[PDB]
């Protein structure tokens, strides 16, 4: 069902110019941002502090302040002793499923590759990831306070979290938007052929189904783009069906939509 | 060091005359550092807004940026993107009817 995320994103250019920005997603709705120009967490929705005191917050936040500077400096004393620029992002929450079940996860990658992650009780370097870092991070490992805390918070915290952010934002989360679809065609690349177009925007929750159909049948040749995103946490999507020319005529658009009440849009060519 | 992929859509239906909102929507690139210029008839926009940067489950990151747009008949509209893996700036221009 929810995914929550805490995505950091460190880049350091040189010995001593670097940068790290975070964002926070719970599913697809942004539920905070973190500049490095920023000293506090920034939240992006009304909810952003679920059912957390101010205290609990504050002393969330206070770790994670520690955190961006400790790793910051943890990471430029390892480059010191081997190449920029670096670039290392972090994911970092838990996957929320019904019955109040969860897991949680910590995956870091270096230069866009996978390498690190936490699991269980301590840091692990992933298989085939450089083995210059297996001494780092067993050095990493002897630091109990460190370990200690990181499983206090995928453990604990990430979950607890979790569940009031999805009680305190539920109007958002469980929000309904139609979808808006319109149709159009273009030449395609072989002669006396089209490419018919059906265009499907602003609807949410993301789960859709667009078809190109000839009455009951639905035109196997139907091509789904990738969902899109809008600006205004809505979603895009379009299916083009390649035809050929005459052969148009009786084709619809038909979109099931959990907003629409049962009641598809179809569009005809 | 991977390359960007450039989607420009329209919010809305599109119709000429009528207020809307274009989006273009760079995906796949790494590293994150990027340049993303919305173009009219070849003049860069002024007021455009971009999200935050984020990445997906693969780790390569993605970004939207969206500018108010009215189209017309004869108004062309781009996305130019500047970034490390490219010898040259990529334009995707937007196309109603694709
Ligand atoms: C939006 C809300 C959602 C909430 C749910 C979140 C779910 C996800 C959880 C994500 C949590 C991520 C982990 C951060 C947790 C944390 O608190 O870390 C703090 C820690 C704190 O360490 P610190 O250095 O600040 O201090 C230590 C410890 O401090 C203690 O006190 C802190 C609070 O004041 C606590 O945060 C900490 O837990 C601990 O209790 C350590 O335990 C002590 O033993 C140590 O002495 C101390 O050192 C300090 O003092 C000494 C001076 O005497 C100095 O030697 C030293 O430099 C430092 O000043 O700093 C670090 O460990 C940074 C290093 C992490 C790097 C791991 C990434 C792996 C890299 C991947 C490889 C990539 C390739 C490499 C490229 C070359
Ligand atoms: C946060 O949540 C995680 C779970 O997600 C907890 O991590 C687990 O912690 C326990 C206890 O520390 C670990 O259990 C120990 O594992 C050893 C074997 O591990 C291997 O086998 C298992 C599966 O078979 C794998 O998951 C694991 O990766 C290894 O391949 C056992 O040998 C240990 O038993 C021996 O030592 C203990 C001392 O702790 C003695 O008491 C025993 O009698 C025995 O001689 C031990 O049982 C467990 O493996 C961890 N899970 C995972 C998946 O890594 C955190 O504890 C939790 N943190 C908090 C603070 O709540
Ligand atoms: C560090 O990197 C930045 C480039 O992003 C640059 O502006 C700065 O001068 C660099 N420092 C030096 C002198 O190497
Ligand atoms: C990011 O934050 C650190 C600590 O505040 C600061 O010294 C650094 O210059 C910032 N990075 C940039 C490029 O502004």
């Amino acid at each position: 069902n929810y995914t929550f995320r805490c995505l950091q994103m460190s880049s350091f250019a040189n010995r001593s110019w670097s940068r790290t920005d975070s964002v926070v997603w719970l599913g697809d709705l942004q539920t905070h941002r973190w500049s490095n120009d920023s000293a506090t967490i920034s939240f992006t929705k009304p909810w952003s502090q679920g059912k957390l005191s101010n205290q609990q917050w504050e002393k969330l936040q206070h770790m994670f302040q520690v955190y961006r500077v400790s790793f910051t400096r943890d990471i430029q004393e390892l480059v010191k002793m081997m190449d920029y620029p670096i670039e290392i992002q972090l994911s970092a929450g838990c996957e929320m499923y019904p019955g109040n079940a969860s897991e949680s996860f910590l995956h870091v990658a270096f230069q866009g590759k996978y390498v690190v992650r936490f699991w269980g009780t301590s840091w692990q370097t992933v298989p085939g990831a450089p083995s210059w870092l297996d001494l780092p991070i067993k050095v990493l490992n002897a630091d109990q306070g460190t370990s200690a805390t990181v499983q206090m918070l995928l453990n604990d915290t990430c979950p607890l979290f979790v569940r009031g952010l999805l009680e305190a934002g539920k109007s958002d989360l469980e929000k309904q938007e139609k979808p808006v679809a319109w149709l159009s065609s273009v030449p395609s690349s072989a002669h006396g052929h089209r490419q018919l177009v059906c265009h499907v925007s602003g609807f949410y929750p993301k789960p859709v189904w667009v078809m190109w159909m000839r009455g009951d049948q639905e035109q196997q040749g139907t091509h789904r783009g990738d969902f899109l995103p809008n600006a205004d946490e809505t979603w895009y999507l379009q299916a083009t069906l390649d035809v050929e020319a005459g052969e148009e005529a009786g084709l619809a658009c038909r979109v099931k939509h959990s907003s629409l009440g049962g009641q598809d849009i179809i569009l005809y060519w | 060091q991977k390359t960007p992929q450039i989607q420009v859509y329209s919010r809305h239906p599109p119709e000429n005359g009528k207020p809307n909102i274009l989006n273009c929507y760079v995906t796949q690139f790494h590293p994150p550092h990027i340049e993303i210029q919305m173009l009219k008839n070849g003049k860069k926009i002024p007021k455009v807004e971009m999200s935050d940067m984020s990445f997906s489950k693969d780790w390569s990151f993605y970004i939207l940026a969206h500018t108010e747009f009215t189209p017309t008949e004869t108004d062309t509209y781009a996305c130019r993107v500047k970034h490390a893996s490219m010898a040259e700036p990529k334009t995707v221009y937007w196309d109603r009817d694709m």
